[PDB]
RNA sequence: UCGA
DNA sequence: CATCCGTGAGTCGAGG
């Protein structure tokens, strides 16, 4: 409801969703963008989000 | 900004405005160019933008008529015979009759030369009808268009979008510290001058009795002395130099509705919105790419291209709840250095310098009786020093601004100046710039061919003609025929024949290109003006003529062809250019839209009372906005962080702003982003 | 000359004459 | 396939001289003249006004009672003020007139060292009642320096810094008579012309200009 | 890099250099830092140059289109207030120097210098999203000052004689240190065509295997070409390695070099490369003598010959009217047709008097920029100009605006001029709408998995089989395939494969099927393969910007979103159907089509059209109805004769369109099914864009369809 | 084979990518390094056990972005996803 | 501050640095100190030459690879330095299969061959070849036609002559940040000379020789200027 | 109202 | 297939 919201016609979008009780799963990147979260593409994503980078064994101080 | 643009501005049609209609609500058969307006509304001068169409300048020769609406003159013909009868006629009016266009040829005595001449009819529908059928005539070529439209030289040979921006854009030429006519004219440059009212205009006739820059006094016939008094350096609008200087000599014979003392772009009584400058038409090692302009440092060390701006600063002394605001030269923690240049009384002393970040008019405020800062407390007990109740409150230079300050005007409740309910004392503070033409000025001729200034070379780097004259302005050749105003090189054409001066070879007789050419231009001295008026003047026979007959410079040498190019010396490598380059005169004007205005960065300053978000504004110190657009733009590249960034703590996170500044000073790491501001206002609106 | 009226300085103009009426 | 070292003849007039240089190599000669053009109009030494006083005035946009001219349009004229002065150090010059009349550059008093080369400059018109006193700084500087520079120095409220144009150059070109005949004839003629501000001689500057373009490719002939 | 003014920089790095400021000891603490800065004592600008050290920042330029419309660069410190921008990034912000405006962002945290450095540094953005095409290439006075040297004048000084009498081979340098020193005396001329051998520079393919046997060529062996010494130049530019090029410069010529420098030759190369192409450019754009005179700007010889030719054929239609044997519709549809004739033999007489030294034609047709059009407007005539309706006004400007259009000829043009201008800002803001609307639909679509693992694909017409024999090009081979990723190995008529499954499609190998005969291959699409979120990266295929596979994570959604509304805005079907393609409206033209195939009974009366289908295999007669004012497709029938309109007795397939018009996509997807109807979606669209020379490749508008059939209705609970 | 990259074309893209799976991986590569970097300078003043430092000679005021992105071409960095 | 001068080293070229120089004498210096290492360096070529079995030009030589043309091109790349200013003449004569270089020239007295590895045409078997050749002294370059008299006419072939020692010069000029002015200019010069001299001593001559021109203004009044 |  | 109400209708900057 959140990306329907922000789209068009916001006063439509809002009366049916308080009446359906949606529960909006903040997925997505209109969704991520308003609340400010990390947007679900590009280095978003946890495959690249997550990275441990350490210096090889050999690579050791003088 | 200049003379010129107040006249237009007075001459303005708008549709919209209460009893009109919307911009919204404005459809697409509003705003284009209808048959009736012939005459009457200018079809060129209109805005670019989403008020197109609906704001139209009032044409020359129109007037009202006392039920509201558009009279224009006609020429009213009997019988095939012009008569010099003129009746006033409006548009449905029109539409009734038959009208001839006004330059179709006529007898000495007044008839016409074919039987079937060029013919207005009714529905814009234009068809040749027999000379007995016509009823009226023209007033004039030009009659169609505007005033400002009208001192476009070779209007009809420049498109109607470059045309257009041709006359928006004179509105916006800024006031040099002197003013030049320029050598191309169209007649309307002196008609224009007088009836803007920014000029100097002698009442009755007489000698000129007294003559200083402070006033002209005249001494009348009939006895009467009538003083007028020059505006001197006076702050305008539009932050230009309204600057009047006496044109006569004392004791000089003047007579009624002479000028006797121009003003700003203004020479002798004529619109001066530019200078003459000598012009190239080459590409010049891209410095002058996609429309940029390049520049000889002659028009920086000579003024020819400079302007002086003037603004206004203010700030008041209020009553507060704490006591009251007190203007004075004592502020808080400030050093003698600083207050250097400030009077006894607190305000800055005229003719002395201000930089940003100076003080103007020292005040301070009581500030609210809160329990100092424990840890602040404790500084005080160790330097011993004891706090006092007044904070800074003073009014100092915005960013940017700069130059010498020239008067100040203080109001003081106490001296009975009637202020407004709460104010004690008022001030006033005056500064001028002298702002030299620089990089990124925005310059422009009258053809519609903008451009910003790219690059200033030094004098020796210009590329030079034989006598080792270094040209002024090197305009670009590929954005010359895209645009389809070639009036510009017409204009260029005609100014070097008006610089060079010319004369026709009478011998075996006047020759036969030049025979429609009137006599008093068949021999013209260097440096002379002339007119090229809309729908007449120069044509291009004679205009190629005319550059055959170009005179030879002071060493009796001839530097152009009848081509109208020149060989020019590349002032870099000094080998002269392989090609033939255009040479001549072009009329210059200075645009409103300098860098020193428009430039603009701000860190971090005020933010929005609600949203939390930056403030918007250059006047506000606001920042930069990253709208849904450009949102796209982000997330099309897949930089989250960037994107997350600048959504959060450069914008309206309370808390992270605050952290993000510390962590940079402190040369530590950036922290992680936390919950938009902004964001919660939108979870308390849908409660 | 274009305009011969208040006492201006004389721009000389390529023309067909115009007499009807000034501005 | 022939030696020749090269001369340098002169052809006069009294504010333009044209200097000849001749047999130089197969084009040589624009690349040759260009390289003391662009000498001459941008590191030639000579004086100017650096700023200025008047009596009366705190700032440069003002007006003094009984003159045509405003102070901007008086600083103005001065630009094209002609000086030449041999104190390395700055010096003071004098104006001062009253009464009706007109006043010119001939009115200046100039020091032991400083020259005025045209006394016939108008500067302004002092109407009756009309009086003005300046007081007139100039220096020894080359090219082109603007006047935004004196301010900060801690000059005081009373000064009004001016632009100065040292450069006593005034305008410079060549052209070349290239022998391209098919012999071992083939040379080129440089021929100069330089015009003076009637500061300095042409030759003079044409001096000032060879002494310091020698000082400068002396250094490509030190060894490492 | 970019030239950020000293005081744009001071207040952007301002905690950055009061960091350094007490750092330095210029300033006791944070405070007094503070106070340096603004007062800007004359310490910070050295400390500024510091920290400013490979910091970069962002360029942007609204409207922000595509997402080339911001760009990162390495902050170069200058004296002035204006920002100086690199002129090849000039064509992706669609940015003039007529006054223009750019944002500048600077990144803070850590990962945002990274985002910057890599993801949108203007170096390694040289091409376009939208096409693969480069944008960041030679544009104006470089494109001009190129095709000055590589153009190859016929019987200019120093140019090749051959050897005849008692005077030797004219014309032969030993190497072209020597043909430089050849100009500099003045005997040779930089466009003229000699011999010269060289040592540094890889001959054409064709004769470095005649003169070396592909021995591979090597930096010191010789070998004689003929060329201009301007062209061996430029390909001092290319640089070594690459095969020299002996033609003339031509915009389109240049556009294909970097393209295949865009395959071949790594990013840092091609940034380099293109770096010294605008350098000559420039440096040879001054000395190309190209200039605009009244003079070089010439009227046609035969000018009033020509025009009073066609007003004599005019006023004839006119008598022909004044007895009424013409119809009101009838006589302006042929003044139409006279004048448009006459401006045509207008254009025709400037090309042949004009020599092709004239700087404007020299310009025109060399790619730098304008359209002949205009030329024509300009020294020929303005023609036909345009009704408020939009109809062309029967009266034609015959005058060229060199000579001075009448008065009541610019009046007309003024009005015709502003409602141009008035469209122009209307469908920016149509286009910009759609551009929203494009972007909200396809924000979940994001290359989530390396490969879907379908067989599924699209057919694709490589070719058209010639009617003589051999074979055509397809016109949509560019856009349709060029990108795409095998789905299915394609084989000739032999057993041998050409391209195999899970290979990308290059230039050579698009050739290779070209050559082997086969004209149809099946390739992975975003419309075939499924995935749970988004697409995968194998069907997507080639990223046109990266030259190579899509990344596991690009937002290709709004990316695809961009790339077609970003040009949307040079339209005249236009723009509107666009809208109504996307927004699946039931369209105005609503053009029927067979509901089942089989044998066709055309049965026209005068007053409406009515057309019954014979089922071919069994069925009963379906039979439809339709308005006169349509009229029947010329469809491509059995006969492989396009040119043949709708006849009784045709055979037409089932849901092929009955008339012209546009056929609705609802039933089309009832009739002919889903995956039917997407792809004459994507097609629909794209000849829509193909009409005014928009290139966008299928990809992205297959990403949008995509999310339109997404769902599915219910029909019993 | 090329011109010396110069400024921030250096380390030159090309061979950065190839020790890596994806543009987009580089970038949290890089930078989660040069963290580690900034954190070791500001740590070692006053606390031990920092991320270890440089594993390349730092250029003078080199930006910490700056040493991690050589180090990277260097292949001294373990790479995990 | 007074400007340095420097060097980046190759064999055969190298590049000089000259910083920082007086803004707008970058380009004052640039053109002028490039047409002088071109064309006011005098050293020696080939003016023209003669070959035993040609009585034209299109038919090559018997018993030799190359045509006509390419063994010229090959000549007019050989580096030679006379002692006297007058026309000497060398003869190259070989026989036989194998390579003639230009280590096989019999050269006259006070006359160096600096490039003795060069190739310069392919002799197969019963293979003749005997050429005279003519050197003079000059500076610059000097085309063909106009050495079509300067030797017997029963085989005077005409030659490019290429006197000057130095190759090919290019020069770029940057701008360096001298204070608080980023308007100094910065000039950077690409010189390549023959195996003759060094770059390094061409710029030398090439420097000294600009000096002397320059006196003759200097002579006059030797007035002002500040190093 | 103006600028792209 | 045609009416009535509600909802859309490019971006960024400037100023007073
Ligand atoms: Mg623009
Ligand atoms: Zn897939």
């Amino acid at each position: 409801w959140l990306s329907a919201a922000s789209f068009q016609e916001t006063t439509r979008v809002l009366t049916d969703a308080a009446i359906n009780c949606r529960s909006d799963k903040l997925n997505g990147l209109k969704e991520n963008v308003i609340i400010g979260k990390l947007i679900p593409a590009g280095t978003g994503i946890n495959r690249y989000r997550n990275i441990a980078v350490q210096p090889t064994e050999e690579a050791r101080a003088a | 900004n200049n003379p010129l643009s107040g006249l237009t501005h007075k001459r303005r049609l708008s549709a919209l405005g209460p009893g009109g209609l919307s911009r919204e609500r404005a459809g697409l058969e509003v705003r284009d160019v209808h048959p009736s307006h012939y005459g009457r509304m200018c079809p060129i001068e209109t805005p670019e933008g989403p008020n197109i169409g609906l704001i139209g300048s009032l044409s020359v020769y129109a007037r009202v008529n006392p039920f509201g609406f558009i009279e224009t003159p006609y020429r009213k013909v009997v019988d095939g015979v012009v008569s010099d009868e003129i009746v006033y006629l409006t548009a449905d009016e029109e539409d009734r009759h038959v009208v001839a266009q006004a330059n179709s040829p006529i007898d000495a005595d007044g008839r016409f030369v074919e039987p079937r001449v060029l013919v207005r009819r009714k529905a814009g529908e234009v068809e040749y009808v027999p000379s007995s059928e016509v009823d009226y005539m023209d007033v004039s070529p030009r009659q169609m268009v505007s005033v400002a439209t009208a001192m476009i030289p070779f209007l009809e040979h420049d498109d109607a979008n470059r045309a257009l921006m041709g006359a928006n854009m004179q509105r916006q030429a800024v006031p040099l510290v002197r003013s030049e006519a320029p050598l191309v004219g169209t007649g309307m440059e002196l008609r224009a001058a007088i009836d803007a009212g920014d000029v100097v205009v002698a009442e009755e006739s007489g000698v000129i009795e007294e003559v200083s820059a402070d006033y002209i006094t005249v001494m009348h016939d009939n006895g009467t002395r009538r003083t007028y008094r020059m505006r001197k350096f006076a702050r305008s609008n539009h932050g230009t130099c309204a600057n009047q200087c006496p044109i006569v000599d004392a004791g000089d014979r003047v007579e009624a509705g002479q000028v006797i003392a121009d003003g700003p772009c203004t020479d002798d009584g004529e619109m001066a919105l530019g200078k003459n400058l000598l012009v190239a038409i080459m590409p010049w090692e891209g410095h002058n790419y996609e429309d940029a302009i390049i520049l000889s440092n002659r028009l920086v060390e000579e003024d020819v291209l400079t302007s002086i701006h003037i603004e206004e600063h203010e700030i008041d002394a209020r009553d507060t709840k704490l006591g009251a605001e007190e203007i004075t030269r004592d502020i808080p923690n400030i050093s003698d250095e600083v207050l250097a240049d400030l009077d006894e009384r607190g305000i800055v002393r005229i003719g002395a310098e201000v930089r940003d970040g100076d003080i103007l008019v020292g005040k301070v405020t009581p500030k609210g009786e809160t329990e100092l800062t424990p840890e602040e407390r404790l500084l005080r007990a160790i330097f011993g020093e004891k706090a006092r109740e007044v904070r800074d409150t003073s009014l100092k230079v915005p960013h940017g601004e700069s130059g010498k300050v020239i008067g100040i005007r203080v109001f003081s409740r106490e001296d009975e100046d009637e202020l407004p309910a709460g104010v004690n004392e008022l001030v006033r503070v005056y500064v001028a710039q002298k702002r030299k033409i620089s990089d990124g000025d925005k310059l422009a001729g009258r053809h519609g061919n903008k451009g910003v200034i790219g690059k200033i070379l030094p004098v020796e780097d210009m590329p030079f003609l034989a006598d080792g004259t270094p040209v002024d302005i090197i305009l670009n050749t590929h954005g010359v025929p895209r645009r389809m105003n070639i009036g510009q090189i017409l204009e260029t054409h005609l100014g070097w024949c008006a610089h060079s001066g010319w004369k026709v070879d009478a011998a075996k007789g006047v020759p036969d290109w030049a025979a429609r050419l009137p006599d008093e231009l068949l021999e013209a001295q260097p440096n002379a003006i002339v007119s090229t008026p809309v729908f007449d003047g120069a044509q291009e026979a004679e205009l190629q003529g005319l550059l055959s007959c170009t005179l030879p410079n002071r060493d009796g040498d001839v530097l152009v062809d009848a081509d109208g190019k020149a060989m020019l010396f590349d002032g870099r490598s000094g080998e002269p250019f392989p090609y033939p380059v255009t040479v001549g005169y072009m009329y210059i004007m200075k645009l409103h839209h300098l860098v020193d205005d428009k430039i603009h960065a701000r860190s971090t300053g005020p933010y929005s009372m609600i949203t939390q978000q930056p403030l918007g504004g250059k006047a506000q110190f606001g920042g930069q906005r990253f709208g849904e657009m450009e949102c796209w733009a982000m997330q099309a590249y897949g930089a989250a962080y960037t994107l997350q960034e600048l959504l959060t703590i450069k914008s309206d996170d309370t808390v992270g702003r605050v952290k993000v500044y510390e962590a940079i000073v402190k040369g530590e790491n950036i922290p992680e982003p936390g919950i938009p501001e902004s964001f919660k206002v939108l979870l308390k609106e849908l409660q | 000359s274009n305009n011969s009226v208040p006492g201006a300085p004389n721009r000389v103009s390529f023309a067909k004459l115009r007499e009807p009426l000034e501005v | 396939i022939s030696q020749r070292p090269t001369l340098s003849e002169d052809v006069l007039t009294d504010n333009r001289s044209q200097f000849v240089i001749e047999p130089l190599e197969p084009g040589f000669g624009y690349t040759l003249g260009n390289s003391l053009r662009r000498t001459l109009l941008s590191s030639i030494p000579g004086a100017a006004v650096t700023s200025i006083r008047i009596d009366g005035v705190l700032h440069e946009f003002t007006t003094v009672p009984g003159v045509k001219e405003d102070v901007t349009e008086i600083i103005l004229n001065l630009k094209s003020l002609v000086v030449s002065s041999e104190e390395d150090e700055p010096v003071t010059m004098y104006l001062r007139k009253q009464g009706p009349g007109e006043v010119t550059a001939g009115d200046i008093v100039p020091p032991a060292g400083v020259t005025v080369h045209n006394p016939g400059m108008h500067i302004a018109t002092l109407n009756d009642k009309g009086k003005l006193e300046v007081e007139l700084v100039v220096e020894r500087g080359r090219g082109y320096v603007p006047a935004v520079q004196n301010r900060a120095s801690g000059a005081e409220i009373g000064r009004i810094p001016v632009d100065s144009i040292y450069s006593p150059v005034l305008k410079v070109t060549y052209k070349v008579d290239a022998t391209r005949v098919e012999q071992r004839t083939d040379f080129d003629k440089l021929i100069l012309d330089v015009e003076t501000k009637n500061s300095i001689s042409p030759r003079d500057a044409l001096a000032s200009a060879g002494k310091t373009l020698v000082e400068l490719f002396g250094l490509a002939r030190e060894l490492n | 890099q970019c030239g950020l003014p000293k005081l744009m920089a001071l207040e952007l790095f301002k905690p950055f250099v009061m960091k350094r400021l007490v750092d330095l000891n210029h300033a006791q603490n944070i405070k007094s830092a503070k106070r340096m800065v603004e007062r800007q004592r004359p310490q910070v600008w050295d400390v500024l140059e510091e920290v400013i050290a490979e910091h970069p920042v962002l360029l942007n330029r609204a409207p922000t289109l595509h997402r080339l419309g911001i760009q990162a660069f390495e902050p170069m410190l200058v004296e002035g207030k204006a920002i100086q921008l690199h002129p090849l990034v000039c064509e992706a912000f669609n940015a003039d120097f007529d006054g223009d405006q750019m944002a500048v962002h600077l990144p803070l945290s850590a990962e945002a210098q990274a985002e910057a450095r890599i993801l949108m540094l203007s170096s390694n953005n040289i091409l376009s999203p939208a096409s693969g095409r480069p944008l960041a290439m030679p544009r104006l006075d470089m494109v001009t000052g190129l095709y000055y040297l590589t153009t190859e004048v016929p019987g200019d000084t120093g140019e090749y004689q051959p050897a005849s009498g008692d005077h030797p081979e004219t014309g032969v340098y030993s190497s072209p240190a020597e043909a430089i020193m050849a100009a500099d005396r003045g005997v040779l001329s930089v466009r003229a065509k000699i011999k010269v051998r060289l040592t540094q520079l890889r001959p054409p393919v064709e004769i470095e295997a005649e003169l070396f046997g592909h021995s591979g060529w090597q930096p010191g062996d010789a070998w004689m070409a003929e060329t201009t010494l301007g062209r061996v130049m430029f390909n001092e530019l290319l640089p070594l390695g690459y095969p020299f090029v002996n033609k003339q410069m031509h915009k389109k010529v240049q556009a294909a070099i970097i393209n295949d420098l865009a395959e071949r030759y790594p990013m840092i190369v091609v940034a380099q490369t293109v770096d010294k192409l605008k350098d000559a450019g420039f440096y040879w754009a001054t000395r190309s003598g190209v200039t605009v005179s009244m003079a070089d700007v010439l009227v046609p010889p035969r000018k009033k010959e020509i025009l009073d030719h066609y007003e004599e054929r005019a006023d004839k239609v006119e008598k022909q009217f004044q007895r009424g044997a013409l119809n009101h519709d009838e006589r302006n549809e042929a003044l139409v047709e006279i004048w448009k004739e006459a401006t045509d033999e207008v254009g025709q007489a400037l090309r042949e008097h004009y020599p092709d030294d004239n700087p404007i034609i020299t310009i025109v047709d060399s790619g730098a920029t304008g359209n002949f059009t205009q030329t024509r407007t300009l020294a020929g005539m303005k023609g036909l100009v345009t009704n408020p309706k939009g109809e062309f006004i029967p009266r034609p400007v015959k005058s060229s605006f060199r000579e001075g259009l009448t008065v009541l000829e610019y009046f007309i043009n003024t009005h015709g001029a502003r409602k141009g201008l008035a469209d122009t800002a209307l469908r920016t803001a149509d286009s910009g709408y759609l551009t929203r609307r494009l972007v909200d639909v396809s924000q979940d679509v994001i290359v989530r998995e390396h490969d879907c693992q379908t067989e599924r694909g699209i057919v694709v017409e490589l070719a058209e089989r010639a009617p003589d024999g051999t074979l055509i090009r397809d016109p949509y081979i560019e856009t349709s395939a060029y990108a795409r990723t095998l789905g299915t190995d394609a084989v000739d008529e032999a057993g041998n494969v050409i391209v195999e499954r899970g290979q990308d499609l290059g230039d050579p190998e698009i050739d290779a099927l070209l050559a082997a005969g086969i004209t149809q291959v099946k390739v992975r699409s975003v419309l075939t393969c499924a995935t749970s979120t988004g697409v995968c990266a194998t069907c997507y295929g080639r990223s046109m910007a990266t030259g190579k596979l899509v990344d596991i994570g690009e937002a290709v959604g709004i990316v695809a979103a961009q790339s077609i509304g970003e040009p949307g805005t040079q339209l005249t079907g236009g723009l509107p159907r666009v809208q109504e393609l996307f927004e699946a409206r039931v369209p105005r033209g609503k053009a029927p089509i067979a509901d089942v195939t089989g044998r066709v009974r055309l049965e026209d009366g005068e007053r409406f059209y009515k057309i019954t289908i014979v089922p071919d295999d069994g069925g009963e007669e379906v039979v439809y109805d339709k308005i006169s004012k349509r009229q029947r497709l010329r469809v491509f029938k059995h006969e492989d004769g396009s040119e043949r309109v709708l006849s009784d007795g045709d055979h037409v397939e089932v849901g092929q369109q009955l008339m012209e018009g546009s056929a609705d996509p609802h039933e089309v997807l009832r009739v002919q099914g889903p995956r039917e109807v997407q792809i004459h979606l994507v097609r629909e669209v794209q000849e829509v864009y193909r009409a005014q020379g928009v290139s966008i490749h299928d990809k992205h508008i297959e990403v949008i369809v995509r999310q339109m059939l997404r769902r599915v209705t219910i029909i019993d609970s | 084979g090329y011109d010396t990259p110069l400024g921030i074309t250096n380390p030159p893209i090309d061979e950065l990518l190839d020790r890596v799976s994806s543009k987009y991986a580089l970038v949290i590569y890089a930078a989660k390094r040069a963290r580690q970097i900034n954190d070791y300078y500001n740590q070692l003043g006053e606390g031990i056990l920092e991320y270890v430092g440089p594993l390349v000679e730092p250029g003078l005021q080199e930006k910490p972005l700056s040493i991690a992105l050589r180090e990277i071409h260097a292949d001294l960095l373990e790479h995990t996803e």
